[PDB]
């Protein structure tokens, strides 16, 4: 694996 | 007209607020019109990715 999978920048604050 | 200058009404009626930079995914990038060099010359861009 050798690398943590990257995350996208399009996350948002979903209301709970 | 001539050497006289005037107010930039079009820029002020267009930029009431700066548009927020948002990326485009492949799906919605497909039908977006092909970028034209005149639309990028002397403008401000940013890397959203």
């Amino acid at each position: 694996i050798d690398r943590y999978e990257q995350v996208s920048k399009d996350f948002e604050f979903i209301k709970i | 007209a001539g050497e006289q200058k005037c107010f930039d009404w079009e820029l002020m009626t267009n930029f009431r607020r700066l548009p927020q930079s948002h990326g485009s995914n492949v799906q919605q990038r497909e039908q977006q019109p092909a970028p034209r060099p005149e639309d990028f010359e002397g403008k401000i861009v940013t890397q959203w990715y």
